[PDB]
């Protein structure tokens, strides 16, 4: 019977292994995600949550029939 | 001797020749806060897919 439908238990082991590992850094990875996003709406000073502003090159530098704009 | 300018030449844009130091900072601004530091490097695939409750992609 164990040779016919099963392994050694070395497989199952070291897929558990396998398993967990990837688990613990999914985890982790979240974790610091929810932190990283906590920060960038916190402080605006990362790629992500930014808001537009206005478009500089709108502005017309010409003179303006008055000297003082 | 003074001829009187003809249509169309008091209105010209002309060049003027000065001492006068060109001003650097006329409307008197301040400092311009620093940019974002930018988008850097290569792209690779995310870490574990996207990582949403029990997807493995
Ligand atoms: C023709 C057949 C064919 O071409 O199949 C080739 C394809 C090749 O498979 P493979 O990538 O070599 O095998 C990797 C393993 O299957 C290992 O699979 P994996 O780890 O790549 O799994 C992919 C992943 C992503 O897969 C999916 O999201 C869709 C899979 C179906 C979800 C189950 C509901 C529908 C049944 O699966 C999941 O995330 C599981 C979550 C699914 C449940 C979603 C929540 C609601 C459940 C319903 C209640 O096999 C299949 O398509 C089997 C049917 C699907
Ligand atoms: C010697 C006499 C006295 C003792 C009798 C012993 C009793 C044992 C017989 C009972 C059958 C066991 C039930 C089957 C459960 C096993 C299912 C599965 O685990 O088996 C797979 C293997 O497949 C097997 O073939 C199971 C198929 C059994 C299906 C039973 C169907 C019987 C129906 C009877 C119909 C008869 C004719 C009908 C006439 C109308 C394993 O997949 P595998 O990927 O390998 O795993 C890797 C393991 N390796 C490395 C060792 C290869």
């Amino acid at each position: 019977i164990a040779r016919t439908f099963y392994d050694g238990p070395e497989k199952n082991y070291e897929k558990t292994m396998a398993i967990l590992q990837i688990e613990a850094e999914k985890a982790e990875l979240r974790l610091k995600e929810l932190e990283v996003r906590r920060l960038m709406r916190a402080r605006g000073d990362g790629p992500w949550y930014q808001y537009p502003t206005i478009d500089k090159a709108l502005i017309d530098h010409s003179p303006k029939t008055t000297p003082d704009n | 001797g003074w001829v009187r300018p003809d249509l169309g030449e008091l209105s010209k844009v002309t060049k003027v020749k000065t001492d006068r130091p060109l001003p650097e900072n006329p409307y008197h601004s301040r400092a311009r806060p620093e940019p974002n530091p930018e988008a850097e490097g290569d792209l690779k695939p995310a870490k574990h897919g996207s990582r949403l409750f029990f997807w493995t992609m």
